[PDB]
């Protein structure tokens, strides 16, 4: 119990949840997003980054930096659908 | 025209036999009573008005296109597209644009554009689907003001029939090409 | 709501507070971080990108003594590339890295609410005093930079499809 | 007391005959351990996707899309020639229609097995839609037998269920 208090990053706030789905804080700089936003963008953001993985599969010795830099969006729809998810159960 | 009894809505049903399903609303506009295989109880019949409204606007530019394509044609895409006709244009376009002539690439600038106002134009579409103001199609475009007051309700009923008529009319086009090879006017 | 786009409802950051707000963000990135770090990022590229259009138009009019020799017939982006093995852009880029470097200290001042975003306090001739004369000049700013910011992109890009300055082409065409 | 199914066995607690399929047929009482809810959609669900299977098994044997007129009669050999492309597409539509599965299993109750999903509007009259309760059920359970066996059987001969009756190489000449 005589621990020191332990030091946390300014504007940390409690993002513990037991409801159907977490509180939209936890998705920070997005939490003000709307679900059909996320919806079109994770659309998107899977279409060409998958587009532009095919692009790159037979990968040559001078890849495209806009085809690499487009890959990095398949990962990213997956956090936004899930956002999506969390952002239609939580009233938006 | 909006007619509740005699042209749209009400008792009106398509299929004496058959009643419609339940979920169709006779408040929406072009309501014959007409949805045997019950796809409004599947899906929101807000959405399937968007894509009706999207559909018919789409089909009635490509008859109105298709009709003034064969009858004339701008100065000088002969020269690019050489002889091409309804799809073949399309197909002629792209295939200059592979080839390397510049001025071969009108299908990506209506692609772009397109595209454009359709990505900033789907929050609208979201909007709608969660009970917002904005109804399934109304774009708020009414510059020359000609749909205004007593004409609206004939105007978006003919809107509607005219789309569903260009819906089909598109679809003969299309196919008479893709048989024939002629154009809407060759045809008849 | 949204005067702009009649169809769509009015952004729900954007209050019609800001000079120039016409309530125009069909995507919704102003609901994503902070609309005073967006202001910032809209009038330093609206300041950059008309300097970068008048720039251009400039150029392709009169070049200062000696450059012909530096660059040969290079137009825009070329003259870009040539003058980085000369070692101008260099210069350039240090000097704007010193005035970016404090331009990080205001913005960091801004998100703390301290500074209006894209306020630097230069006037110079001093001609932002009548409250009224500042809040025109203010509208007229934030359209000019975007207008500015418009042609010079299609600046850029006629050279790209053409090879052509902006007012070369303009001439012919 | 006595379950029909089993005439000289007490009837399962759980099953009392008022479900829909229910004979009282639990020889190893799966439904005193597991939630009767969850079996009943498990059931409906194998029942559903076994019925399209065994349609699907002898579909090709007829017809075949002009697209996969290539592929093989047999639907193990097909399944192996169709690609990724296609099998993605086809996990995305069925990972599509499971979500609403998913929403109605984790976070919402209704009768076992109902999605909604009735546009034709057959099962508003409540005898037709009993006897279409149990028909569902029971041809599911039909489905869910005779694809297992089409499925060994492909397994085995190497061809379609139709080409094996045809050819009439019923029986077994060991492991593959
Ligand atoms: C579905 C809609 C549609 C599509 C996909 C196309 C596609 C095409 N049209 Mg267009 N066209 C359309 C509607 C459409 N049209 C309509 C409604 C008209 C009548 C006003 C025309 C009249 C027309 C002519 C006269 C010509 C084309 C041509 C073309 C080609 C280049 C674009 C162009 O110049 O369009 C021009 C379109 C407009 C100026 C109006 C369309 C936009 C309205 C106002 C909204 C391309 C194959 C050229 C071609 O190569 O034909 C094969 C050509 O010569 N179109
Ligand atoms: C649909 C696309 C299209 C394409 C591929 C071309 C292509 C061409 N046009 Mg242009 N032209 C277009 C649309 C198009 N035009 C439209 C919409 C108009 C009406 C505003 C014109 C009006 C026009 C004129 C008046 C002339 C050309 C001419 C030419 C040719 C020079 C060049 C091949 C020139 C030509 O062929 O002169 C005989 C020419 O003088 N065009
Ligand atoms: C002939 C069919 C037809 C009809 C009856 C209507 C009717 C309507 N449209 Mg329009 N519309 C049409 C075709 C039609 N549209 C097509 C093809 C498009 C695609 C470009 C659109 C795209 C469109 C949008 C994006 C919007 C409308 C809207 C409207 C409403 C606004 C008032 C108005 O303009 O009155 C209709 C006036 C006319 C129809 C006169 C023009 C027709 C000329 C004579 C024919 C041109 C032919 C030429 C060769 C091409 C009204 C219900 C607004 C609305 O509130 O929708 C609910 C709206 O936002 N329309
Ligand atoms: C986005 C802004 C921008 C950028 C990135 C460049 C970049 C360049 N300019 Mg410059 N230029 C600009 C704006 C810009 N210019 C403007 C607004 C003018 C009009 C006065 C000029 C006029 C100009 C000429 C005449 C020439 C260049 C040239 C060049 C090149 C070498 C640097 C040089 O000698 O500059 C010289 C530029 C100046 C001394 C004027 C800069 C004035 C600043 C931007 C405004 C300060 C306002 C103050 C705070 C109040 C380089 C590619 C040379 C070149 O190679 O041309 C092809 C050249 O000969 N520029
Ligand atoms: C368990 C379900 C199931 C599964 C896993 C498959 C899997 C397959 N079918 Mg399909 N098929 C199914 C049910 C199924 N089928 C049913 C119910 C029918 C009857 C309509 C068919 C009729 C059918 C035909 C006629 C053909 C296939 C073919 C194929 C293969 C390529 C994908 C395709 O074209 O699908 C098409 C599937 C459908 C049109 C129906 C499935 C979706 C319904 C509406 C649910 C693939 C191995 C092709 C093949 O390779 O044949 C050699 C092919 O030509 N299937
Ligand atoms: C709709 C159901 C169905 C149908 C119509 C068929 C049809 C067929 N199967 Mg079978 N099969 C099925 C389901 C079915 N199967 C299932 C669910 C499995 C398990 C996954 C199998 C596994 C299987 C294998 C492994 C093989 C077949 C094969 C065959 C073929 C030859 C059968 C044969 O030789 O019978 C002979 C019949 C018997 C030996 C009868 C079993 C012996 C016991 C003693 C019978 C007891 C009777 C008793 C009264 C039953 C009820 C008792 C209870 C009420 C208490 C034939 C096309 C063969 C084939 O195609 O080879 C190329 C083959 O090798 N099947
Ligand atoms: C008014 C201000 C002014 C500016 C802002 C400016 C900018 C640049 C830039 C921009 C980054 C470059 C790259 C550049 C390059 C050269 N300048 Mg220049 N210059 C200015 C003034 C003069 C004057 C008075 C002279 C001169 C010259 C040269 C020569 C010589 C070439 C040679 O003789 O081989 C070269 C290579 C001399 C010359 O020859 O001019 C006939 C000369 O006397 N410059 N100069
Ligand atoms: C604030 C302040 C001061 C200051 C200052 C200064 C230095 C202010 C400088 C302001 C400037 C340089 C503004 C430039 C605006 C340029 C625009 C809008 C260009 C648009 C081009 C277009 C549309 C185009 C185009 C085109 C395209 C795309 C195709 C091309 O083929 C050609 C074409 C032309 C047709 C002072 C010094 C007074 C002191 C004061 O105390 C504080
Ligand atoms: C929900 C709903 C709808 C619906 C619907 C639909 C589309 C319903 C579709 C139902 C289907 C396709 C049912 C298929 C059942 C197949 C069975 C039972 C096969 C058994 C095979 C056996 C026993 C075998 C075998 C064999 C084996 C194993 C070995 C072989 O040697 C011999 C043999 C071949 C005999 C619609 C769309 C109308 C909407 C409406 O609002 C309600
Ligand atoms: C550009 C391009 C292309 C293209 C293309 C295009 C634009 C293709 C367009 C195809 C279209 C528009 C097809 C429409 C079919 C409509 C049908 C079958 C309606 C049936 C209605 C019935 C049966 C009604 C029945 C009945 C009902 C329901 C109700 C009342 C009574 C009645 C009305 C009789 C390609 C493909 C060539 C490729 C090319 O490289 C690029
Ligand atoms: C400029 C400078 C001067 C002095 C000091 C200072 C630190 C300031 C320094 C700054 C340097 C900076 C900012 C460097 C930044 C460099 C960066 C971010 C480089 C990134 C490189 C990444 C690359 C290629 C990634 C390529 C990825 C590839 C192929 C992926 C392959 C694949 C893809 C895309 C899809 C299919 C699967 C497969 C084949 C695996
Ligand atoms: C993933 C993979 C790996 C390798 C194979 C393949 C490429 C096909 C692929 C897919 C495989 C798949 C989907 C396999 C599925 C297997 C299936 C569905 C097997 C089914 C087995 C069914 C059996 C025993 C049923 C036995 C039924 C019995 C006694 C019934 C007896 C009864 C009788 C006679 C009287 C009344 C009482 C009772 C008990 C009902």
């Amino acid at each position: 119990a005589g621990y020191s208090p332990v030091p946390s990053p300014d504007n940390t706030k409690e993002t513990y949840w037991e409801t159907k789905a977490p509180s939209s804080q936890v998705l920070g700089i997005g939490k003000d997003v709307s679900s059909g936003n996320y919806i079109v963008a994770s659309v998107v953001a899977a279409v060409v980054g998958a587009a532009c993985t095919g692009q790159c599969i037979p990968l040559t010795v001078s890849p495209n930096p806009v085809f690499i830099l487009g890959s990095f969006l398949l990962p990213y729809s997956w956090a936004l659908h899930v956002a999506a998810w969390i952002q239609r159960n939580n009233g938006k | 025209l909006w007619e509740d009894g005699k042209v749209q809505g009400k008792g009106l049903k398509a299929i004496p036999f058959s009643d419609p399903p339940e979920s169709l609303p006779s408040d929406m506009v072009g309501y014959v009573g007409f949805d045997p295989l019950g796809f409004s109880t599947l899906f929101d019949i807000k959405f399937l008005r968007e894509a009706e409204l999207k559909h018919g606007r789409a089909a009635m530019l490509a008859a109105a296109g298709a009709i003034a394509q064969d009858i004339f044609t701008f100065p000088g895409v002969t020269s690019v597209i050489g002889d091409a006709k309804m799809t073949g244009a399309h197909d002629a376009f792209l295939k200059a644009a592979a080839d390397g002539n510049p001025k071969a690439n009108a299908m990506s600038q209506l692609f772009v554009w397109i595209g454009f106002f359709e990505l900033v134009s789907m929050p609208a579409l979201f909007e709608t689907l969660n009970g917002g103001e904005r109804a399934p199609g109304d774009f708020y475009f009414d510059p020359l003001g000609l749909g205004k007051g007593s004409g609206r309700a004939r105007m978006e009923l003919a809107e509607i029939k005219n789309g569903r008529l260009a819906m089909i009319g598109i679809g003969g086009m299309v196919h008479h090409y893709l048989l024939t090879g002629k154009g809407p006017i060759g045809t008849i | 709501m949204s005067p702009s786009v009649p169809f769509l409802k009015r952004p729900v950051a954007l209050d019609g507070s800001m000079v120039g707000d016409v309530g125009f963000d069909p995507l919704g990135l102003s609901s994503v971080g902070d609309i005073k770090f967006l202001r910032e990022a809209e009038l330093k590229h609206c300041r950059l990108a008309m300097l970068a259009a008048a720039g251009s138009m400039a150029q392709d009019l009169y070049t200062f003594p000696g450059v012909d020799k530096v660059i040969g017939d290079a137009k825009m982006t070329a003259v870009h590339d040539k003058l980085v093995s000369q070692g101008a852009m260099g210069q350039l880029l240090v000097w704007i890295g010193f005035a970016e470097v404090f331009a990080t200290m205001a913005l960091f001042e801004t998100l703390d609410g301290k500074r209006a975003p894209g306020d630097f306090k230069f006037d110079p001739l001093g001609f932002g005093k009548n409250p009224e004369a500042l809040k025109r000049y203010q509208l007229a700013e934030i359209k000019n930079g975007r207008l500015a910011m418009l042609g010079f992109g299609g600046m850029v890009h006629g050279y790209f499809v053409t090879g052509k300055g902006p007012l070369e082409l303009l001439t012919n065409f | 007391e006595m379950s029909k199914a089993i005439p000289f066995a007490e009837r399962p607690a759980k099953l009392d005959g008022k479900i829909p399929g229910d004979v009282g047929f639990d020889p190893l009482g799966f439904s005193d351990y597991y939630d009767l809810k969850y079996l009943r959609e498990a059931e409906i669900k194998h029942g559903r996707i076994c019925m399209l299977g065994a349609l699907g098994w002898l579909f090709p044997e007829f017809a075949k899309l002009p697209q996969f007129a290539s592929l093989s009669t047999n639907p193990l050999k097909a399944a192996t020639e169709l690609g990724p492309a296609g099998w993605a597409q086809i996990f995305i539509f069925v990972g599509a229609l499971e979500s609403f599965s998913y929403e109605k299993i984790y976070y919402g109750d209704s009768a076992p097995g109902d999605l909604g999903f009735d546009p034709l509007r057959l099962g508003k009259n409540p005898v037709s839609r009993a006897h279409y309760e149990v028909a569902e059920i029971k041809n599911g359970r039909l489905a869910m037998i005779g694809l297992g066996g089409m499925i060994h059987h492909s397994l085995l001969t190497k061809q379609g269920a139709i080409e094996q009756i045809m050819s009439q190489n019923f029986y077994p000449s060991g492991f593959p």
